[PDB]
């Protein structure tokens, strides 16, 4: 079911996730990994 | 109500993640004038803490 | 203002604005456009000074002379205006539109840059990165002035 | 078109042959400094025209005998090398600065003298057309004044001069 | 010589498209003998180096569009022979596309703002 | 007016090159790397339109019907079938003399239609 | 006489019109390079607008003239004409476009994408395509 | 990866083409390799752009440019390439629920 007028909750929840999962300097560390 | 593009294809998840890093501290960065919003991110690396 | 860019456009899209003389129909649609929002800013701004009080203190500092000009009152108070980079609209710097959020060929106001809005009420974001196109300007020709008045 | 601040200032500081906008303001005296239309002849004494700038289209024909052209203008039977080139002039500009065929078979036969001939239409004719003809590779001749003469012949005005305003000053 | 001859006899040729002297009832051959002799009188050179008048007759005379020039040889050839424009200011069409054309150009020659 | 384009010897595959029969008067075309001639049938040769009035129409392409960013309007319906949705933009070429007119495609497959008003 | 079109190949000090790098990579037709540079022959406005380059490249026909001719301007030059065409057919290979393969037997890949380039310069000439603009960012990494 | 998925799917191949075959067909490229002609490219996207969104030959990070007016797709795998996150909106609706 579809998330209106909720968003603003539901918008930063996956900013959290994304800088959870990903840090800040992630484009250094993944390109020296490789 | 009119439309205007009615064929979106993806969604900016938050306007305000084209901000940096020193760029993201301004409160209320859209109020003010943008070399305003320059010089204190360049300040911002000045800041003692 | 915006309800005449759009009679304008249309005009212009069925062929029926007439080039003014020297400039070429697409130059005199610019010109007809920046005209116009030219209109709305500073009409707005004239309205925004009627309204200020005699304790306002943007005033007390701009008929003093002290520090700041009327434009200043009315890009605060009423709204801010167009911005230009190198004399023009927001140019198309994807293919054939300024952002990715508009649409193909959309020669509004807030499609090339008009910010509609006043510092206080805050902009829009796509107004916003506007505005830094149009603020990035006086930086970069600061930074060459300095070194090319000096030789 | 003014290039003032800074950059005039240097210009005018250190003389130099090439500025970055040459200019002229050219004050008229009689009945052209009048009306706009007297102005407008003057312009177009001035501004430098070339045979691109009346051009419509140029195309390159062989047509066998001028008495039973290949094309279907008259203008061949009245005027009395089958390898042909054809020109034809926009009226628009040929009317904007009250140039005539004359003047352009006049200006073509300076240029190219003798060995090259035109048989000019008239000003009014549905369409301007210039034929011409070498006089005894000639499709790489006819080729090569079609690059020539539409890039390189003048026809109105004086070399040097890229465009002309005409103005009503406010200063 | 003849090359004033030969010369109008085809203006003479030219009088006479689509009988119009005829409807009128005019006798064309004299008309351009005179016609060619006027001209003549001003671009007074043996070999006629301006002989663009006397092509620029038989043409416009032959102009399908501005027949009542053809019509009019009232007013005589000592005139006919000198117009500007080659006389098709008669036409009064081309010459109403002409007069809208520099309408437009003097606009379109002119400073930015 | 025309548009007089290239032309290929049969013979080798090149391009071809005319020549006038300075015997018969007539114009053949003829290749420099074999002894081919052939009779031409234009007696045109070489044609340059200067004002270069060109019709972006026909380089309209119907896919592009289906461009997420393009502009759409049920207000112009198609000419051909009669189908509402037509998505409409400019000229988008280059080197347009002076010009903002619009370009419609025909939203619906296989009609393709782009008509311009 | 107007419009030729060159090729600046990496390792050659002067240019080189294309017609003679087409024949080097082995196409003696018109046809068989026209094909790689004009996809569609609906377009008289294309043709007309190469067709000075394929004027001018009338005089190398052969598949090893066309070598000795890029390997002439080569920066090294060998009076031997047999490793100035050697020379040639290296640059071609391997030095020239790199990332369409550099076998030797890449030929019509590197064919195929050489004459995308002369195709796409002529959309550009004829306006039909609008010029790449160095600012934008897909246009960097 | 990807030139395999290309390759076992509806393309020709560059050099097995017939040269007038390429007028009334998208080229694609990858990471600017001509590599192939697609007749019906409308397949071939949406095929793509599926695969992408489920993680099993296209990785998160290779981008598919197609170019509507001019008939080409850009497929683009190598390093160095900027991008952001956004959320997908297949209908008037986000597949964010
Ligand atoms: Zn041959
Ligand atoms: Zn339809």
């Amino acid at each position: 079911e579809i998330t209106p007028d909720l968003w603003q909750e539901a918008c930063w929840i996956v900013i959290s996730s994304y800088f959870d999962e990903k840090g800040l300097v992630r484009q250094q560390l993944d390109s020296f990994d490789e | 109500e009119v439309a205007y593009c009615s064929t979106y294809t993806h969604c900016e998840i938050h306007p305000s993640m084209i901000l940096g890093v020193c760029a993201s501290i301004i409160p209320f960065p859209d109020h003010n004038q943008s070399p305003r919003n320059t010089y204190q991110s360049a300040m911002g690396k000045q800041a003692m803490g | 203002a915006k309800q005449d860019v759009i009679e304008v456009i249309e005009k212009a899209h069925n062929n029926e604005l007439e080039p003014t003389p020297g400039n070429t129909l697409r130059q005199t649609f610019e010109n007809q456009v920046n005209r116009i929002l030219n209109d709305a800013r500073d009409k707005t701004g004239s309205s925004a000074q009627k309204s200020l009080s005699e304790y306002n203190n943007f005033k007390s500092m701009v008929v003093s002379g002290a520090k700041g000009s009327k434009i200043n009152i009315s890009q605060v108070i009423a709204v801010v205006g167009q911005q230009n980079v190198e004399g023009k609209r927001i140019p198309f710097g994807f293919k054939h539109r300024t952002l990715p959020h508009f649409i193909k060929d959309d020669y509004g106001p807030e499609s090339r840059g008009f910010v509609e809005n006043s510092y206080l009420a805050g902009l829009t974001p796509t107004e916003f990165f506007f505005h830094a196109m149009g603020g990035r300007e006086g930086l970069i020709d600061t930074a060459v002035k300095t070194a090319e008045t000096g030789y | 078109n003014v290039t003032l601040g800074v950059p005039r200032l240097k210009e005018l500081i250190n003389i130099s042959k090439k500025p970055k906008t040459p200019s002229l303001t050219v004050f008229l005296l009689g009945q052209s400094a009048r009306d706009a239309e007297r102005a407008k002849d003057i312009l177009c004494r001035l501004e430098h025209t070339t045979l691109r700038k009346v051009t419509a289209n140029t195309a390159i024909y062989y047509d066998p005998n001028p008495q039973s052209t290949v094309v279907a203008e008259d203008q061949e039977w009245v005027n009395v090398s089958p390898w042909l080139l054809r020109v034809e002039l926009d009226r628009k500009h040929m009317t904007d600065r009250k140039l005539t065929m004359e003047q352009i078979a006049e200006k073509i036969n300076a240029g190219f003298g003798d060995d090259l001939n035109c048989i000019f239409n008239d000003d009014n004719a549905e369409k301007l057309v210039l034929r011409i003809r070498i006089m005894n590779d000639d499709d790489v001749f006819l080729r090569c004044i079609e690059s020539n003469m539409l890039t390189d012949m003048t026809l109105q005005g004086i070399e040097q001069i890229s465009k002309v305003y005409m103005h009503l000053p406010q200063t | 010589d003849s090359v004033r001859l030969k010369c109008r006899e085809m203006l003479a040729a030219a009088l006479r498209t689509g009988d119009d002297y005829i409807a009128i009832g005019a006798d064309e051959e004299e008309l351009g003998s005179q016609i060619e002799e006027a001209i003549y009188q001003e671009i007074r050179n043996t070999d006629m180096k301006y002989k663009n008048r006397v092509r620029s007759r038989i043409s416009n005379l032959k102009d399908a569009k501005n027949p009542n020039l053809r019509k009019n040889v009232n007013i005589p050839p000592d005139l006919f022979a000198r117009m500007t424009a080659e006389e098709m200011a008669s036409d009064e069409l081309k010459e109403m596309r002409k007069n809208l054309t520099k309408e437009a150009i003097r606009e379109h020659q002119m400073a930015k703002t | 007016p025309g548009f007089v384009g290239i032309r290929f010897c049969q013979e080798c595959n090149n391009m071809l090159y005319p020549k006038e029969d300075k015997e018969n008067r007539i114009l053949l075309y003829a290749c420099r790397n074999c002894d081919y001639q052939q009779e031409a049938d234009n007696s045109c040769i070489y044609v340059n339109k200067i004002t270069h009035e060109v019709d972006e129409l026909t380089q309209i392409i119907a896919d592009v019907s289906q461009d997420p960013t393009l502009p759409r309007t049920e207000d112009h319906p198609c000419q051909k079938c009669g189908h509402k949705e037509a998505v409409f933009f400019q000229s988008h070429s280059a080197r347009a003399e002076d010009a903002m007119r619009l370009y419609y495609v025909c939203t619906a497959p296989h009609c393709g239609h782009r008509w311009t008003e | 006489i107007g419009q030729r079109i060159v090729a600046t190949l990496p390792y050659i000090k002067q240019e080189v019109p294309i017609i003679i790098v087409f024949r080097a990579l082995g196409f003696v037709s018109d046809r068989d390079i026209l094909e790689h540079i004009i996809y569609d022959f609906e377009d008289p406005e294309m043709m007309e607008m190469v067709k000075p380059s394929l004027d001018e490249a009338f005089v190398i026909q052969e598949q090893n003239v066309a070598l000795n001719f890029i390997g002439s301007r080569g920066a090294k030059p060998g009076v031997t004409k047999e490793k100035r065409i050697k020379y040639a057919k290296e640059v071609l290979q391997k030095e020239m476009l790199p990332h369409v393969g550099v076998s030797d037997f890449c030929e019509t890949k590197k064919a195929y994408f050489l004459g995308y380039m002369v195709h796409r310069l002529l959309l550009a000439a004829l306006g039909r395509r609008e010029l790449d603009d160095r600012d934008h960012y897909g246009n960097k990494r | 990866p990807i030139l395999e998925f290309l390759e076992e799917w509806s393309m020709e191949n560059l050099e097995e083409i017939s040269p007038a075959a390429i007028a009334d067909a998208t080229k694609i490229f990858v990471n600017g390799c001509w590599v192939g002609i697609h007749k019906d490219p409308e397949q071939l996207m949406n095929t793509l752009r599926k695969l992408r969104r489920q993680m099993d030959i296209i990785v998160s990070e290779v981008s598919m440019i197609r170019d509507i007016r001019e008939r080409e797709i850009r497929i683009y795998t190598d390093a160095g390439r900027i991008c952001r996150p956004l959320l997908i909106v297949e209908k008037q609706k986000l597949l964010l629920k």
